[PDB]
C-alpha cells in the first residue's frame, strides 16, 4: 500500500552473508545463558 | 500494521532489541525507565504490574552485568540512603551494534594472516562481552590448562593497548550529568566566605576548575599507564591480571567514522587516490577528536560566550594535537616515492570538500570539526534523489545555496517545465525538507493577499527522517522475532537434536528470507549513523 | 531561453565538452547547427548552475568548472544496478509509511 522504498533492497552478497551469521550464534550465546 | 506506525518514538526500538536476545521480564522494566524517566525501586514497583519487590532486583541485577543501565545515589539529610536508575544510552548500542564489532576486527588487525584464533579472537570478542563484564583469571580457568596460554594471554596487550578494551570503572558507568554535579559544589566550597568582590565572576572559579579536572576524570580510564604489568620474570609485557574490563565503543565509533569517509572518497576520487587515504587515517584512529564530545553533552550550553568557547579550543585541540600532524614521509613505507606521495595528496587540498584542506607547508592533517557538516549535507541529499526523483535533488540544491527563494526566481535559477515542480516540491514539504515563510499583505494573515517564501532549515531537515530511521531500525526486526512465533513447534526440535524430509524444506525457506533481514539491517545502519556526529 | 522545453538538448552536449576538460563555452556554441538565435554570456552562467544543483560538475575559483566524475556513475552513493525484489516478500523497507 505504501510506494518509493528505499535503494537498498538487493541480493546478498558473500561478502556479508558470513557477516550475518555472526548475529544469530550471538542471540544463541547469550538467551541458552544464564538470562 | 497501522498499530505501531503511529504512536510509537525511539522506544519502540529499545523495548524490542532487550526483548531479541534476554530474558522477557527485562524488556518492561527499562520501557518503564525510557517512558517515565528515572525513579528508584521502591516505587518501581506500582508502575508495573505482576513483578515482585525482590523479582525486579533478580531482573535488574540480571540487566546490571550487561551494562545497559546507570544507577546514581543521594541520600535525603534526615533519612537514609536511596539509589535512583536510569537508562544507558550507549550500553544498549552494544548489542545493536554486536554483529559489526566482529568484522572490525579481522579488519583492523591485518598483521597475522592463517592464525589459529581466527575461531578464538572472533570468539574473544563474543567472549568478552556476552556474559558482561570480564577479567583475566576467567578465560585462563577454562578447559584449557596450558594450549599455549601464554601466547593468548599475551595476545591481549596487541589488542588492548591500541584502545577500546578500557579497564572498566564507576566513572562511565554513572552519568555525566550527575557526575557534573557533585564535583561542582566541590569546587564552589573550596572558596569559602570573605572573598567579596565580584560574586558573579566568584562562580567561575569553580567553572574553570571543574573543566580542567572534567576532562582529567575522563582521561583515567583514557590513562593507559595503570593497566601495564611489566613482569620481570618468564615475560616482558603483560596487562594487570586483577583488572576487570569490558569493550569501549569510543574507538568502535571512531573506527566506523573513518569507514565512513572512504566512501565519500571513493566517489569523488578514483581507485588509485582512495587506496591512499584509507592508509593515513588507519594510523590515526586510535587518537582522534571525540565523537559523542561529553564536554557539549551537558553544562552552560545557554550563553554564547560559553556555547562559542566549546570548539574555539575544541578546534584548537585538533590542529595543535601532536598525536596526528604527519609530516608526509612517514606514509611511503607503509603502503604494500615521495613524489607520488605529494601528488596523490596535492589534490585533497585543492577539491573544496574540506579534507586534508589546511594545513602548514610540509605537514598535513585532515579536520573533523569542519568536514563532517559536509558529510552530514553529503548523506541527505542522495537519499532524497533515491527515494524520489533527481528533479527534487535540483530544487533541493537551489534553496541551499539561495536562501528564503519565491516562486519567480526558481524558473530564473533553476529551469523545468511549471507544471512539474509542484507535483515535487510538495512532496518535500510533506518530509519537512522545505519550510515555509508567510509575509502578509493586508490585515490579520488574510491568505489570499500573501506570498509564501521557503527556507532550509537546517537543523529540522536532520531531524525529521534521524527518526524515519529509527523507526525503520524497529520496524524490521519485529517481523524476525514475530517470524519466530510461527515455525516454533520444529525450531524447539532442531535444537533437541544437538529428521523429516517434507519438513526440513519450511525451516529453509525461514533461513535464507531472515538472512536477507541482517543484511537489510546493516546497510540502513550505515545510513543512520553519520546522524550522530552531533 | 524560451520558456517551453528542449532546453536540455543545449544543455546536455555543453557536459561533453567539460568531460573530456565560461568564455571557452562560447567559441563551441556557435557551430554544430545549434538552433539558436540569439546567446549571450549571462545565458550560459544560468545554463551552467542547473548541472551544479544535480552535482554533475562543480565550480571553482569564481569562473572555473571541473567534473564531479558523474560519467562513472554515468556509464553506498550507487543507485545503480540495484533492482528490488518487490515480489513476494512481505521484509522490506520503506521510506513512507511512517506518518
Amino acid at each position: 500500500f505504501p510506494s518509493i522504498p528505499l535503494p537498498i533492497n538487493g541480493p546478498i552478497t558473500n561478502k556479508e552473508r558470513s557477516l550475518a551469521v555472526k548475529y544469530i550464534n550471538f542471540g544463541k550465546t547469550v538467551k541458552d545463558g544464564p538470562f | 500494521s497501522l498499530e505501531q506506525r503511529t504512536l510509537n518514538p525511539d522506544l519502540f526500538l529499545y523495548k524490542e532489541l532487550v526483548k531479541a536476545h534476554l530474558g522477557e521480564r527485562a524488556a518492561s522494566v527499562i520501557g518503564m525507565l525510557v517512558a517515565l524517566g528515572r525513579l528508584s525501586v521502591r516505587e518501581l514497583v506500582e508502575k508495573i504490574d505482576g513483578m515482585d519487590v525482590d523479582s525486579v532486583k533478580t531482573t535488574l541485577v540480571s540487566l546490571t552485568q550487561l551494562r545497559c543501565v546507570k544507577y546514581l545515589q543521594e541520600t535525603a539529610i534526615s533519612g537514609k540512603k536511596t539509589t535512583y536508575y536510569y537508562y544507558n544510552e550507549e550500553g544498549i548500542h552494544i548489542l545493536l551494534y554486536s554483529g559489526l564489532i566482529i568484522d572490525e576486527i579481522i579488519t583492523q588487525m591485518r598483521v597475522n594472516d592463517e592464525e589459529e584464533h581466527k575461531q578464538l579472537v572472533a570468539e574473544i570478542v563474543q567472549n568478552v562481552i556476552s556474559l558482561g563484564s570480564l577479567t583475566v583469571e576467567d578465560y585462563l580457568s577454562s578447559v584449557t590448562s596450558d594450549s599455549m596460554k601464554y601466547t593468548i594471554s599475551s595476545l591481549f596487550v596487541q589488542l588492548c593497548e591500541m584502545g577500546y578494551l578500557i579497564q572498566i570503572s564507576k566513572l562511565h558507568y554513572t552519568p555525566i550529568e550527575d557526575l557534573w554535579q557533585f564535583l561542582y559544589e566541590k569546587h564552589y566550597k573550596n572558596i569559602p566566605r570573605n572573598s567579596p568582590l565580584s560574586d558573579l565572576k566568584k562562580r567561575s572559579q569553580a567553572k574553570m576548575n571543574a573543566k580542567t579536572d572534567f576532562a582529567k576524570i575522563i582521561n583515567k580510564p583514557n590513562e593507559l599507564s595503570q593497566i601495564l604489568t611489566v613482569d620481570p620474570k618468564t615475560s616482558l609485557r603483560i596487562v594487570k591480571p586483577t583488572v576487570s574490563l569490558t569493550i569501549n565503543l569510543d574507538r568502535f565509533m571512531k573506527g566506523r567514522r573513518s569507514k565512513q569517509l572512504i566512501n565519500l572518497a571513493k566517489t569523488r576520487v578514483g581507485s588509485v587516490t582512495a587506496q591512499v587515504y584509507k592508509i593515513a587515517l588507519r594510523l590515526t584512529e586510535q587518537k582522534s577528536p571525540k565523537i559523542r564530545d561529553p564536554l557539549t553533552q551537558t553544562g552552560l550550553l545557554q550563553d554564547l560566550e560559553e556555547a562559542k568557547s566549546f570548539q574555539d579550543e575544541a578546534e584548537l585541540v585538533e590542529e595543535k594535537t601532536p598525536g596526528l600532524t604527519f609530516n608526509a614521509i612517514d606514509l611511503a613505507r607503509h603502503l604494500p616515492s615521495a613524489s607520488l606521495i605529494n601528488s596523490h595528496l596535492k589534490i585533497l587540498a585543492s577539491s573544496n570538500f574540506p579534507f586534508l584542506n589546511e594545513t602548514k607547508p610540509g605537514v598535513y592533517y585532515v579536520p573533523y570539526s569542519k568536514l563532517m557538516p559536509v558529510l552530514k549535507s553529503s548523506v541527505y541529499e542522495y537519499v532524497i534523489a533515491s527515494t524520489l526523483g533527481p528533479s527534487a535533488m535540483r530544487l533541493s540544491r537551489c534553496i541551499r545555496d539561495n536562501k528564503l527563494v519565491s516562486e519567480k526566481i526558481i524558473n530564473s535559477t533553476a529551469l523545468m517545465k511549471e507544471k512539474d515542480i509542484r507535483s515535487t516540491l510538495a512532496s518535500l514539504i510533506r518530509y519537512n525538507s522545505v519550510e515555509i515563510q508567510e509575509v502578509p499583505r493586508t490585515a490579520d494573515r488574510s491568505a489570499s493577499r500573501a506570498v509564501f517564501l521557503f527556507r532550509c532549515k537546517e537543523t529540522h531537515s536532520y531531524n525529521f527522517m534521524r527518526q524515519n530511521l529509527e523507526w525503520n531500525m524497529a520496524n524490521l526486526l519485529f517481523k524476525k522475532e514475530k517470524l519466530k512465533q510461527e515455525n516454533s513447534t520444529l525450531l524447539k526440535k532442531a535444537n533437541r537434536d544437538d529428521l523429516l524430509p517434507s519438513e526440513l524444506n519450511q525451516l529453509k525457506m525461514v533461513n535464507e528470507r531472515e538472512l536477507n533481514v541482517f543484511a537489510r539491517l546493516s546497510r540502513l545502519l550505515s545510513l543512520w549513523e553519520v546522524f550522530q556526529m552531533a | 531561453e524560451l520558456d517551453i522545453e528542449f532546453i536540455n538538448s543545449l544543455l546536455t552536449i555543453v557536459w561533453r565538452f567539460i568531460s573530456e576538460n565560461t568564455q571557452e563555452i562560447l567559441e563551441f556554441i556557435t557551430a554544430a547547427q545549434v538552433a539558436n538565435v540569439e546567446l549571450t554570456p549571462s545565458n550560459i552562467r544560468s545554463l551552467c548552475e542547473v548541472l551544479v544543483y544535480d552535482d554533475k560538475l562543480e565550480k571553482v575559483t569564481h569562473d572555473c568548472y571541473r567534473v564531479t566524475l558523474e560519467s562513472i556513475l554515468q556509464m553506498i552513493f550507487n543507485y545503480f544496478k540495484m533492482f528490488p525484489a518487490s515480489k513476494h516478500d512481505k521484509e522490506v523497507v520503506y521510506f513512507d509509511e511512517w506518518t
